[PDB]
């Protein structure tokens, strides 16, 4: 077929690009068809264009008790632009404040993307700190997907 | 009969290139013998430590840094040290119970003395002996 | 292939049917095979019947500061109804924040696979409980309906 | 094709494994191709190796006033264990207050699914009054469709 | 279309040539034509049955003693109104000020005035009707 | 590519074979070479049009009468700052202690002052000047 799904290596809630588990030996990934990862870019690179249902997943656990509160948000940002700072798939995700049992936060969203020859696809994770040494991303849990829609 | 049942822990059975064993990859554990793919290993970042180093055939275990404790099953979370008039539990740092004290951070909880048995007299606090 | 996605027009929070953009020029937006859409009755026309995994999309954003709060609901509904009265195919509910530190935003998502027939028509009723309708908008460009047929 | 969507029946918060609906006849209930259930052991049975994207969508609805929070999570297994010793996982949080009386999750993700694999639904709940909560019938579903 | 001939009660059965089967167990249809029959409304925990599910029709729920129904079609139940506070569609509300409710699931009288030319031995709050 | 041979106000049209279409009504490209045209931001119910959405560049909002904007790009509207508060980047704070703002929409100033060899007949408040003896 054609399609991916990569698992986030992030834990930490640091502003900046994510980094991606992009070997299908590993468990909840997978590259097949025209798919790849640049490792240095970090970034998923399609190489047959058309038409993608594109989800992304984020999850988040509170490590220290009674602590930290605020939000954290996922871009996803096509390369070449296919406008001006162009969010293709944006998700936020409210931190419960620091209260009874709410110790982790989800998040999904998905839709279909028109994707040219080449295009890269990049995540870039934003946090609204407010002690982001309390929260960190569940790990195998913040995922990046897609699969081939047109014939 | 099953080509999979023979790769051994710490390898996958590659359906890629005709289920032959391959080592997991970096960063990767497989605790049973048979599996398809290698779980990621668990990282410990931020306030965690790492108690146990991850293998080809075993997770990951963390603790927490100094000033921190853990709590939950597998050290899911870390909690501040407990203060002066609380104690550890399974449940978190909860304060001393009537009748009882704890004079030093990170400490236990024991019973006030007794000045009217003891013949004496006398005010305990949750942080503070009796007043003897 | 087979599928479609709408971007809503609509930003104010106003009890009734969503209008959609459904020119493919837009960004967002596609039709593609036999899925059409009647500007007049706000519907998302299927010719060809089957499967479809459907989504819908909903984003709000605080527009007026410390102000605003209560629930806003997205219904579809099918034409002619599959079944009974008032069967609602699809359905979500994004609770706004109270009015706080820092929730200016609330984000639904929810899809399932549904039966569609030859002409099935889509609409989406958008329902909002009123605390302040003035506070709060649909994010633009981000309130979506899409499907693609997964039958063969 | 090659799909299936399932409805749960349970209406109240209860630890344990969950009973679904699978006569294609009922509304949201779709099963075709090489997909089956087994009533006995509560499982999705995979006839054909591929490939899925896998969701599942949970509601809740508030059913006594002013009364009853926490948590419930569902949690997808896989028998034969694929890969050690939860392929999809979903909690939703129950609010404390002004008007939520529902709660709502969706999760999706592509999982690689052998030849006979079996997929059940465990669902745990954090007692809170676990009386003042429930199940919204016909929104708690399990789906998947064959992608490869 | 031969859909339209499949009375309520049944559906028409797409899988064995658009022939019209019984609605399976725990389902309905309400209209001829359908494609489907709904799930059977449960009515389990605080809810009671009310009505019966037919093959036609869907079941109807109510309260366990103790409790009493709210919102349209019974959608969640309460427990019942206290001493001061009064039953409305939209909840338990307390009486309104010059108002009383002495029992459990009562209704508020207005306050007896003391234009009768006596005195207020002991005045009325929200629970209890003014002394004279 | 042909594609980048489409200026901006229109889109690069892939259903009829990549030929440059005018942008569709209520959508805007601002560079050239794009295969869509993004949709023209709406300015309704508190907001209103600072400048209108054209071919080539998206429209502009602020806010109503009573109301300023907050946010890059106006991205909120927030009520006129009240009589003991000043507008800032991040909203309406509380002038601070030594300071007061008498008007609504105003400007913090500095509480007039014992260095002048007079008596404190009225305190100074977040909302009103101190009144000397
Ligand atoms: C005499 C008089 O009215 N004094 C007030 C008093 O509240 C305070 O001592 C002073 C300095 O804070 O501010 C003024
Ligand atoms: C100690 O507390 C008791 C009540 O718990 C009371 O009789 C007494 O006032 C207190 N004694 C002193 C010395 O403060
Ligand atoms: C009753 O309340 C009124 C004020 O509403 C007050 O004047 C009167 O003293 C009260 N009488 C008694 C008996 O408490
Ligand atoms: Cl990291
Ligand atoms: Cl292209
Ligand atoms: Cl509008
Ligand atoms: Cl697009
Ligand atoms: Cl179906
Ligand atoms: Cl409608
Ligand atoms: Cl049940
Ligand atoms: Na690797
Ligand atoms: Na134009």
């Amino acid at each position: 077929g054609m399609f991916a799904q990569l698992v986030a290596q992030n834990v930490l809630l640091i502003d900046g690009p994510l980094s991606w588990y992009s070997d299908p030996g590993l468990a909840g990934v997978s590259l097949t068809g025209g798919l790849s990862y640049k490792e240095d870019t970090k970034e998923l690179v399609v190489a047959k264009a058309g038409v993608y249902y594109v989800f992304f997943q984020l999850e988040l656990r509170r490590v220290v008790a009674g602590e930290g509160s605020g939000s954290v948000s996922l871009a996803l940002h096509l390369q070449p632009l296919r406008a001006a700072g162009a969010a293709a798939l944006a998700l936020t995700v409210d931190l419960p404040p620091a209260s009874e049992a709410r110790n982790s936060a989800f998040g999904f969203q998905g839709r279909l993307l028109h994707l040219s020859a080449g295009q890269r696809l990049g995540v870039h994770l934003h946090t609204e700190a407010r002690a982001r040494h309390a929260w960190q991303l569940t790990q195998g849990a913040t995922v990046l997907g897609l699969f081939r829609v047109t014939p | 009969q099953d080509p999979c049942s023979n790769c051994p822990a710490g390898t996958f059975c590659d359906n890629n290139r005709n289920q032959i064993c391959s080592p997991c990859p970096p960063n990767s554990f497989s605790s049973a013998g048979g599996q398809r793919t290698c779980d990621i290993c668990r990282q410990c970042k931020g306030v965690f430590r790492t108690r146990k180093e991850c293998s080809s055939t075993s997770n990951a275990e963390c603790d927490c840094t100094p000033g921190f404790h853990c709590l939950g099953a597998g050290c899911s979370m870390c909690e501040q040290d407990c203060k002066q008039g609380q104690e550890l539990t399974k449940k978190g740092c909860k304060d001393c119970c009537f009748g009882t004290f704890n004079d030093q951070k990170r400490g236990i909880c024991r019973p006030w003395t007794n000045c009217s048995l003891d013949g004496k007299s006398v005010n305990g606090t949750k942080e503070r002996d009796v007043v003897c």
